[PDB]
């Protein structure tokens, strides 16, 4: 995250590390969106341009963390994957279309001050909260800079952005299943998403239950917060139809 | 279910310090 | 790493 600030304890308890077993480092972001599931990127997992492909007993979840490095003792909880579930319409080829993936645990995590799941939106409140200038929170241990690392969680707020000034900044296609937020250059203020905030959650906090739901992933972007550039995000209420039907499926 | 209510702050009746930066912003 | 050691049962 590019000019964050520390997250508050407890700001944000469906907030996920993905860890490498070995060499025992970060990977990505992700978020709880229960006690046995966990949903991030795609690319965290599978992208094969950088050989990555990674399976379920070569990583680990760490929930309930604060500090990045730190193994925080009697706080965090880590998980063992069950299985992986990679959207089968996943784009790594061409523009990371549908960059959204499921992973199940081989147990039920135990929730706590500091353990929680998020929501996951339903169409109305997706219809209320998803239009431009509309701010949501991203969240992660990613790079502080594009060209160091956070000793804990951040956090920064951002305005979801129009869809033709999206498709302007770029010469990616972007599709329906994604969207992207940040300050313009006029607006003044800045922060993006960067490399390794990748899975991790665009929340936005209802004003009719005042309930947090994730709207987003974060998916990807062209350097980190370039004036005229904007982060892109998993639209999740888009592809909340193949989150569902893989739960259902696979309980 | 109680998804998104969290226990150090809404379950409590506490704030975060920007959470009303995006309540403003719900034009 | 820059990381602390994890338990080892995990
Ligand atoms: N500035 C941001 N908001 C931001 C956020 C997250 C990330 C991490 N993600 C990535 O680096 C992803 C995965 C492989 C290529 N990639 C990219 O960002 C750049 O590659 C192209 C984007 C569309 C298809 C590939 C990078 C940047
Ligand atoms: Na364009
Ligand atoms: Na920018």
């Amino acid at each position: 995250i590019v000019e964050g600030s520390d997250a508050e304890i407890g700001m944000s308890p469906w907030q996920v590390m993905l860890f490498r077993k070995s060499p025992q480092e970060l990977l990505c972001g992700a978020s709880l969106i229960s006690d046995r599931w966990v949903l991030t990127a795609a690319h965290c997992l599978l992208y094969p341009p950088w050989d990555k492909n990674f399976t379920e007993n070569d990583l680990l979840v760490r929930i309930g963390k604060h500090s990045r490095t730190r193994y925080e003792r009697n706080i965090e909880k880590i998980s063992m994957l069950e299985k992986i579930y990679i959207h089968p319409r996943y784009n790594w080829r061409e523009n990371l279309d549908r960059d959204i993936a499921l992973m199940k645990l081989k147990k039920p995590v135990a929730f706590s001050d500091y353990i929680h799941p998020v929501c996951l939106p339903d169409r109305e409140t997706a219809a209320s909260l998803l239009q431009a200038g509309y701010k949501g929170r991203v969240t992660g241990w990613g790079n502080l800079k594009e060209t160091g690392q956070p000793s804990v969680l951040q956090v920064v707020n951002l305005p979801i952005v129009e869809r033709p000034v999206c498709k302007d900044s770029t010469r990616i296609r972007i599709t329906d299943n994604m969207f992207c937020a940040g300050y313009k250059p006029d607006e003044g203020k800045r922060g993006d998403a960067c490399e390794g905030d990748s899975g991790g959650p665009f929340v936005m906090k209802s004003p009719f239950n005042n309930r947090w739901y994730q709207m987003g992933i974060v998916s990807w972007g062209e350097g980190c917060d370039r004036d005229g550039k904007y982060g892109f995000y998993t639209h999740v209420f888009r592809l909340k139809k193949w989150i569902q039907k893989v739960i259902d499926q696979f309980g | 279910a109680d998804c998104g209510l969290r226990p150090l702050f809404e379950k409590k009746s506490l704030e975060d310090k920007t959470e009303r930066e995006l309540l403003e912003s719900y034009i | 790493g820059d990381f602390e050691e994890i338990p080892e049962e995990y």
